[PDB]
């Protein structure tokens, strides 16, 4: 998969990922979502080799739903991010690995804050106020680089997020077909239907 | 490396350079590579640094849980098959190359060995990257019932060759002395030939000279 | 491709009189990319510090192995690891990985906190144990901080003093190194107290 | 291959040759040049000892180098072909590696090159 | 390296140079590539000296334990236990031996034991890089039923034209008489067989 | 590297940062990454140093030669062209090259032709070149407008390099200014990109991600 | 396969003060672990005060450098004993290097002199002719251990005024050729200690209006 | 490109108070094969320079005729031949320096390691090295092949700085030399017995000895050497 | 460079040509023109390796401006691709072929015809109603076969060219920036300057 | 191949086997590598078939031409010209000849050219992949200044023991006896030298 962005503003984290999915020759669909609930404050997009991306981000989905009934409690975006980290770490030593990034959105309830994960399929977690995975971070960076701000709204951090992709829509060779933008905040999880 | 061993009167003694090198660069210049086994058997350790310690240790252990189990003191001879069985198993992966020294209830024994498992017996022998220098120096000089006083000599003799002459070994020279009816005496630092020079300048810097962007107390105590 | 120089950053400790330093960069990248300017890469366990550079999903790994054991350490021994003891357990732990093992560049620094003594020790990737007396280097840009301290460096500093001479030796030989920098640490090790500098450096 | 210095100085400072190629152009039909306020005019003379010729076909005495040049001549006819076809070869090379047309000027100093080439070469008249 | 054994009159010789070499560099030029598997059954060994001094041990092991269980072993099985791992083993040994015995019943008797693990009983057998050369000049030289100092003297010779054309070999010259008096160890330095 | 030029009002913008590297070896800050061709035309460099600075001094010849011959200022088409058709003759044997052609002439106005090793000559408007160019694209195509002042357009080229000189690992030292009008280039400084980093935030509240 | 290069070790160090240069290099010539010489000359006096090296594979900078001495003899002849500046020699190299641009001299060269108006010149090549003027150029095997520690003592870097915390830089003062020498051998003392290639002597080449002179330094042999 | 095919191993040499020594084995080697055992390889050029080589021998040979032909050319309209215009060591090295660097440069070399050992016209020791590189240096000890590794350091300990050379007599060298070549017949497998010798003194002039043989050889301690570890008989 | 269409109509030809040009992880241009006036009523489009499509159309119209002058006389549009492909099948089997693919469309105005010409890198030329180069023909083919007819005006030749342009725009994964449309008929070459 | 050459009173005598192989298919069984290159200048051809009849070929030409302007060439003119051809086209030649010849002057000499192209004058001369297995049993064979029949007797035993030994020799013993009488041929077949 391709374009993965994310920004963490204020009282929320956006999450924008692209709608595109190529198998070689052709764009077989133009309306992919990239992306799964873990919890209802936590959201994890991911892009990576085929087949590899959906497995993965099934298989923690169905590992933190079952930590949520078991304990009846939602884990901070920080202690999943942490499982997915060793998830991904244990991975790359394997037979076959998992080649998937994943960017992890979440608010903590407790604390009162969004938090963004940025992890690759090495293992190589890292917290950002922004992160991107693969040549999307080359074009968008120097832009949130110029732009961003700890306490931007919601609407802020939306319209530079619209400039990040239309520098992407400019310079990247590929049609990647629009992103689906998706909010995580206090009430939990929506999606951004016009965009 | 440079690594020697030969045996003389009533004794067998080792030699070692101190220079650690990973490619170009000197990352140790003072190194141990002669190698604890038993109290009387030594190793001095060539090729890589890490598996020439790492076997060593291992099969010390091992030598000193069978010297407990069979009330005798150990032997070279069981050290040499316990590293040799150990380095075949592991067809030259564990990259080590081995001089055994020692002496026990049998005599004293010189021995060395390859890390796909060979091994040879010898009067005096040398292996690393500066062991051609080293052997010139033996093949030049070693005879037949050397003393003690002569053999020191000759081994540390044919580390120097390595020193000056190999850019693979470097720095001072460790010496272990195994004789007979003797405690064995662990000579390192043994020569010291290259010390550095006095530097031309002083390069302490005045206090505030680096900028500071945050200060702040870190708490090692237990809660 | 090179395991050891995806991620880049580098590691140096000195020893004074009467303490220890340890100071990093914080700099992760991807090759090129610039990602994080926040990645410390020292870490301690009660008073022994460990500076990883390499790999940087190895760094963590190895910070959340060394926690695990040196807190079971403590449960079993009732009393915190020491520098000398620790230097052997990062040994062990990465030789058992000799055949698949961690890309990383360890460092240790601490003073035993009976014998009062300052110690360093650095590694290989697969534990080939470096205990100097003077300074242990680490990193992408190792060959610049090994001629970095190797000039600068005089035995016996004061902590005051120490402190000036490392920072300096991180410094200059972050700037001639592509893969590290993006701002640096420096810790000041004392037998009962501890202190944390972050230094203003080239953003480039 | 033939090498023989034909366009050579004689005692008095004349090079024959050259001289003796005047006289060819000297015997060759008429032409002239008029160049008014915003245009300019080529006129040749055609000989009337030839008749029963066709003049579609005949080669007309103005030749175009590009869309914006002209040349005309007199002299030995055989000869002027030579000219015409290296002024058109240059005209094309001219435009494709600085990426504009000759001026007249430009034109005129190669062409004229080319005739002072073959008063010192070997082997050429 | 360049080793033989030769059945005789009174039973078996084994011969063999000294010299071990790691590419062009001498390692040990007093090698002993004679060696014992059994009080009257040795061993010359050439290929890798970690597979082949493996392999030695091995059957060394094996001859000590039938011993204790059977009494002594025949040169046969020894040779049989020396194939055992060198065909089973095959696509991980590089090991050229040539096994001699002396039984009271059966006499000398020589097996070589080639790459593949095969084996072959032989009147006499030469092996090691250096053999090439003296493939014409055993082949012509080589009588049965010898006298001990006619086969000293054809094992001398043979080898010492083995060590003069073959760099890999070189040194002594060390080798290992079995017969009914016992186990007799011989060496002959360069300036002996040089000359000859 | 990071190089860049741009075409606006006053005439051209060439900007670039100053880093040389060999591996992750930073071999020099010092490196002089526009080759002054003559005074009225500038080339950067990117790709191969030596191929660069040796085919563009030699432009230079070139464009001396035409103008003692032709008596008149060769055009930027025919400058860059002259170095294109050179570098497609050797394409194959392994040259290493992508540069701006800059110039401003009566009949064309401001003019920039990227020319590169495997033969590529564009005119265009706005050229971004290196391992970093993707970075100053982005500070470039937010800001860039026709009617820019010398001054915010010189600005404008500073920034984007800086904004490339943080993030590309291979990019940074200090940046070089360049302006070009119809009477020839002026330079306009250099300018180390560790003072002028912190600097920008400061004065500009950007990079608020990096402690200062 | 027939490699036609190799690696003779070596490290060179150029430094241009005010009014006079230097240019420094080791005197050992290695392949592989061997030392092939203890002293073997690298940094040459080319005449009309200009000093050259050409460090890495041995043969190809003994070429360029009897190439170059060359060039200054032809110059001389051509125009009329004209003196060949600095600027004029670097220029010539750059033509030497890429005219074998497709089968390179494997060296990094450095020549050091005066320019036209006596000011401290040194200039640096890589092997196919980019070249550049510069204050301060380490060059060859130890060049990562000695450059960082040039920024930071003859260029000041990271070094601020005490009692500003970085507001105020170490300003950029003149230093002395005795200044410069200790520093020169500081570098290759630090680099010999911790580089296997480096060693043995070094030889330095002093170049003022007054000509060029040499000083020698035993270095360690190990 | 080639490959070298009939080879010669070490050439050994050093420098002594009044002058320099250099020898070389009698053998050519066909890989591992001894193959040809009377080989000449340091090649006299006049009475003041003697040039020994290593490597290929069919290239050895090529330039053993340059040399000979060197020397015809030399004497061509020169009256001072066999005086002031004599051929010196110098002239011999540089020309074969230029000969091998020029061979590299096309990808087609001379397969050699050559020393150009001699005495100047001036008194002054003239001994350096080049090889199919075209890379040369001095030394006071120089040294090819195995000689390189296990040569030079005995060298060394006679002769290890320039200010050795004086303190040095010819004794002592050959000596020294003498027990190089003992060492080198011990420990490298494509060696022979049987060597040539050379010195250049600015005296008593060139001295060759042909036949010389490795004598007083240790080999007693190999009769109880037995096994490799645990044996006893 | 990517997309070269061709289509010949009743009494038009009309040639449309991808704007972008990328090299490797940016789009460096969006405005390029893919095609050379050889002569007033014969055009050719080119894609294929960078440097040497520019190269090999420039080299071609100058000898066709050459011919010109000196006949004063247009050659006809067959006659130009027999000279293009020549030039192509000579290069094949060079030191280093011309890989240049290109498309010739032509009106005839001594028959009162438009000619369409295609032909590969190789020198394999056909004369077709409609033509394509790479990948182009692989998703208009199928709308081309379908809607054409030989009878077509200038307008539903335009209008069939949208269709196959949007099914690129559709199912292509690169984003090539549109592309610029030049029609070829008895009055000479026009570019259409809305599209 | 089993080629040699040998130096003995009266002149020189040049010997080979008859064997021609491609692989493992013997392609001729009776092929003649004695050739002559002049009246009483012979070689013994090794290698590349199609090399070494190209360089004979040549050779012969030059020879003809030298003998019609300057008269009968020396053995070692004869072996100049092929080292000539060898050396300078080793890139592209895998050729090993043996020269032999009889001059009144010179007597009987032999020079042999291996791969490199670099020529050594000797007594007698081994070579081709047969000569491997016999180099001990000349060395201790050979003696100089031996009769006509003692030097046949030599070769035929020689030859012999490497046909029996070398898969790539084999057939008949062509020889070839160069002295003052004349040039004589001489072959022996299987049944004779195989029950030496
Ligand atoms: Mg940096
Ligand atoms: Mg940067
Ligand atoms: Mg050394
Ligand atoms: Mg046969």
């Amino acid at each position: 998969m391709d374009i993965i962005l994310g920004i963490r503003v204020q009282d929320s984290v956006i999450l924008a990922s692209s709608k595109a999915v190529t198998r070689g020759i052709s764009v077989l669909k133009d309306s992919d979502d990239k992306t799964r609930q873990l919890s209802p404050h936590t959201l994890m997009s991911f892009a990576g080799e085929a087949g590899d991306t959906v497995q993965f981000a099934e298989y923690i989905q169905a590992n933190i739903q079952l930590y949520s009934i078991r304990e009846d409690y939602e884990l901070s975006p920080q202690a999943v991010s942490s499982f997915v980290r060793q998830e991904l770490a244990k991975s790359i030593r394997s037979r076959r690995p998992y080649q998937v990034n994943v960017l992890i959105g979440g608010y903590d309830k407790k604390k009162n804050k969004p938090e963004l994960y940025q992890i690759d399929y090495l293992g190589t977690k890292v917290e950002l106020p922004y992160g991107a995975h693969g040549y999307s971070g080359f074009y968008t960076f120097s832009l949130l680089d110029h732009h961003y701000r700890p306490d931007m709204t919601t609407e802020e951090g939306l319209d530079l997020l619209k400039l990040c992709v239309q520098e992407l829509e400019k310079r990247m060779p590929m049609d990647f077909k629009g992103v689906i933008v998706k909010i995580v905040d206090k009430d939990g999880i929506r999606q951004v239907d016009d965009f | 490396t440079t690594i020697a061993g030969l045996v003389f009167q009533d004794g067998v003694i080792l030699g070692a350079d101190t220079r650690a090198t990973n490619d170009s660069v000197v990352a140790d210049k003072s190194c141990e590579k002669i190698h604890f086994i038993a109290p009387k058997i030594y190793c001095c350790g060539a090729g890589v640094a890490a598996d020439a310690e790492a076997v060593t240790q291992l099969i010390g252990s091992n030598i000193e849980l069978h010297s407990l189990y069979t009330s005798r003191e150990p032997r070279v001879v069981s050290a040499l098959q316990m590293l040799k069985q150990h380095l075949f198993k592991y067809q030259g992966h564990i990259g080590a190359y081995l001089i055994v020294a020692g002496v026990d209830p049998t005599g004293s024994h010189l021995f060395s060995i390859h890390a796909h498992g060979s091994t040879d017996v010898g009067y005096y022998l040398s292996l690393g990257s500066g062991s051609l220098a080293a052997m010139a120096v033996l093949e030049s000089h070693w005879k037949q019932d050397l003393t003690k006083e002569e053999a020191i000599k000759l081994a540390s003799d044919a580390i120097q060759a390595g020193i000056w002459n190999d850019l693979g070994s470097g720095s001072n020279v460790d010496v272990c002395v195994m004789e007979i009816g003797k405690d064995a005496e662990y000579l390192r630092n043994y020569l010291t030939p290259n010390v550095r020079e006095e530097k031309q300048k002083s390069y302490k810097f005045p206090r505030g000279t680096t900028a500071v962007l945050k200060e702040s107390i870190v708490n090692i105590c237990d809660i | 491709s090179d395991p050891s120089s995806i991620n880049g950053g580098i590691v140096v400790a000195m020893t004074g009189k009467d303490c220890v330093a340890i100071a990093c960069d914080l700099r992760l990248g991807s090759q090129s990319l610039g990602v994080s300017n926040k990645f410390e890469k020292i870490f301690h366990y009660g008073h022994v510090f460990l500076g990883i550079t390499g790999l940087a999903t190895d760094v963590t790994t190895l910070n959340e192995m060394f926690r695990y054991k040196t807190n079971l350490y403590k449960l079993k021994e009732e009393r915190a690891i020491e520098p000398e003891t620790f230097t052997q357990l990062v040994s062990s732990s990465l030789y058992e990985r000799r055949f698949g093992p961690y890309f990383v560049g360890p460092v240790v620094a601490g003073i035993n906190s009976k014998s009062g003594k300052p110690f360093i020790a650095g590694f290989d990737l697969i534990g080939c144990i470096d205990e100097a007396k003077d300074f242990i280097v680490s990193g992408t840009a190792s060959d610049q901080l090994f001629g970095m301290c190797e000039s600068l460096y005089e035995p016996n500093l004061e902590p005051e003093d120490l402190f000036e001479t490392i920072s300096q030796a991180l410094l200059n030989a972050a700037d001639r190194d592509a893969l590290s920098g993006w701002g640096a640490v420096v810790y000041i090790i004392k037998k009962d107290e501890v202190v944390k500098r972050y230094l203003k450096m080239r953003q480039d | 291959g033939y090498d023989r210095a034909l366009s050579i100085f004689s005692p008095d400072g004349h090079i024959f040759q050259v001289e003796y190629a005047l006289e060819a152009v000297k015997r060759g039909t008429c032409a002239v040049g008029v160049k008014g306020k915003n245009c300019v005019v080529l006129g040749c003379e055609r000989r009337s000892t030839l008749k029963l010729q066709d003049t579609r076909i005949t080669p007309s005495k103005v030749s175009k180098i590009d869309s914006h040049v002209v040349l005309s001549f007199s002299g030995l006819n055989a000869d002027s072909r030579i000219l015409i076809e290296k002024a058109r070869v240059e005209a094309q090379s001219h435009r494709l590696t600085l990426e504009d047309p000759v001026t007249v000027e430009y034109l005129t100093r190669y062409v004229a090159g080319v005739q002072q080439r073959y008063t010192q070469s070997g082997g050429v008249r | 390296t360049s080793i033989m054994a030769v059945t005789f009159k009174d039973g078996v010789i084994l011969g063999a140079d000294s010299r071990t070499t790691t590419g062009a560099y001498i390692a040990n030029r007093v090698t002993d590539k004679l060696t014992r598997v059994h009080d009257k059954i040795w061993c010359c060994r050439s290929g890798s000296a970690a597979d082949t001094q493996a392999i030695a041990d091995i059957v060394q092991y094996h001859l000590e334990l039938y011993t204790s269980q059977y009494g002594t072993p025949s040169t046969e099985t020894a040779a049989s236990v020396f194939k055992e791992l060198c065909y089973e083993n095959k696509d991980n040994l590089t090991a050229g031996i040539i096994v001699a015995g002396y039984d009271d019943k059966n006499k000398g008797e020589v097996y070589t034991i080639p790459l593949g693990g095969s084996v072959h009983k032989l009147p006499y057998a030469i092996a090691g890089s250096g053999s090439t050369f003296i493939y014409g000049y055993c082949d012509k030289n080589f009588r049965e039923n010898m006298s001990k100092e006619e086969t000293v003297d054809f094992i001398k010779h043979s080898l010492s034209q083995a060590i003069k054309w073959d760099g890999s070999s070189g040194g002594v010259i060390r080798m290992v008489v079995l017969t009914a008096a016992g186990v007799e160890r011989l060496i002959f330095y360069p300036d002996e067989y040089e000359q000859l | 590297t990071t190089t860049l030029a741009f075409r606006f009002q006053g005439g051209i913008i060439v900007a670039v940062d100053s880093r040389a590297t060999a591996g992750n070896w930073v071999a020099s800050q010092t490196v002089k990454k526009v080759i002054e061709i003559n005074p009225f035309l500038l080339g950067t460099m990117a790709g191969g140093a030596a191929d660069c600075q040796f085919w563009e001094t030699w432009l230079g010849s070139q464009c001396r030669l035409h103008e003692l011959r032709e008596k008149e200022r060769i055009s930027v088409a025919a400058a860059s062209k002259i170095l294109s058709n050179l570098v497609y003759q050797y394409k194959g044997a392994g040259l290493s090259m992508g540069t701006m052609i800059c110039g401003y002439t009566r009949k064309e106005g401001p003019t920039i032709y990227y020319v590169d090793s495997d033969g590529t000559r564009l005119k265009g408007d706005i050229f971004c070149v290196g391992s970093g160019q993707t970075f100053a694209y982005g500070v470039l195509d937010s800001n860039y407008k026709w009617d820019l002042s010398v001054e915010d357009a010189l600005y404008l080229g500073k920034r984007s390099i800086l904004a490339a000189a943080h993030r590309d690992a291979y990019s940074g030292g200090s940046v070089n200014l360049y302006h070009v009008t119809e009477d020839g280039w002026i330079y306009h400084g250099n300018h180390d990109v560790g003072e002028l980093f912190w600097k920008v935030k400061e004065e500009e509240g950007s990079f608020n991600n990096v402690i200062g | 396969q027939f490699n036609p290069y190799g690696d003779n070790g070596g490290t060179i160090l150029g430094i241009a003060g005010e009014d006079f240069a230097v240019l420094a290099g080791d005197t050992r010539n290695i392949t592989d672990y061997s030392i092939n010489s203890r002293y073997e000359p690298k940094v040459f006096d080319c005449g009309d005060n200009i000093v050259m090296s050409a460090n890495g594979f041995a043969a190809d900078g003994d070429a360029l450098v009897k190439r170059f001495k060359n060039s200054v003899k032809w110059y001389h002849f051509d125009h009329n004993d004209k003196k060949l500046s600095i600027n004029s020699a670097a220029r010539n190299i750059q033509h030497l290097l890429y005219g074998k641009r497709f089968f390179p001299y494997y060296v990094h060269t450095i020549i050091a002199g005066l320019d036209e108006d006596g000011k401290g010149a040194v200039y640096s090549f890589d092997p196919v002719g980019s070249y550049e003027r510069e204050q301060c150029r380490a060059g060859g095997a130890a060049a990562s251990l000695i450059m960082p520690f040039l920024d930071n003592q003859v260029n000041f870097k990271n070094q601020y005024e005490p009692g500003t915390n970085g507001k105020v830089k170490k300003p950029l003062k003149y230093l002395s050729v005795e200044e410069v020498i200790k520093l020169v051998r500081d570098s290759f003392t630090s680099a010999t200690e911790r580089h296997i290639q480096v060693g043995d002597g070094l030889e330095i080449l002093i170049v003022t209006k007054d000509g060029v002179r040499k000083e020698f330094y035993e270095l360690k042999r190990d | 490109t080639q490959q070298p095919i009939v080879t010669g191993t070490s050439v050994i040499s050093m420098k002594y108070d009044n002058g320099v020594i250099i020898a070389a084995d009698n053998l050519g080697s066909y890989g591992s094969l001894l193959r040809f055992n009377g080989v000449e390889r340091l090649i006299p050029v006049g009475d003041n320079t003697v040039v020994g080589i290593s490597g290929d021998i069919s290239d050895m040979q090529h330039i053993e005729r340059l040399l000979k032909d060197l020397v015809t050319e030399n004497a061509y309209d020169n009256p001072l031949a066999d005086a002031e215009e004599a051929l010196e060591p110098s002239y011999i090295f540089e020309y074969l320096a230029t000969v091998m660097y020029q061979r590299r440069s096309k990808m087609n070399p001379l397969w050699n390691a050559i020393i150009v050992a001699g005495v100047q016209s001036n008194g002054d020791q003239f001994l350096r090295y080049v090889n199919l590189l075209g890379v040369t240096y001095s030394s006071p000890t120089l040294a090819t092949g195995f000689g390189a590794h296990m040569a030079n350091p005995l060298l060394r300990k006679v002769v290890d700085r320039e200010s050795d050379i004086p303190k040095t007599t010819v004794q002592v060298a050959e000596e020294a030399i003498v027990n190089a070549m003992r060492v080198l017949y011990y420990r490298d497998a494509r060696s022979s017995r049987n060597f040539s010798l050379a010195i250049i003194d600015k005296n008593t002039g060139l001295t060759f000895k042909k036949n010389l043989q490795v004598e007083n050889m240790k080999w007693d301690f190999a009769k109880d050497i037995k096994g490799y570890g645990t044996q006893k008989i």
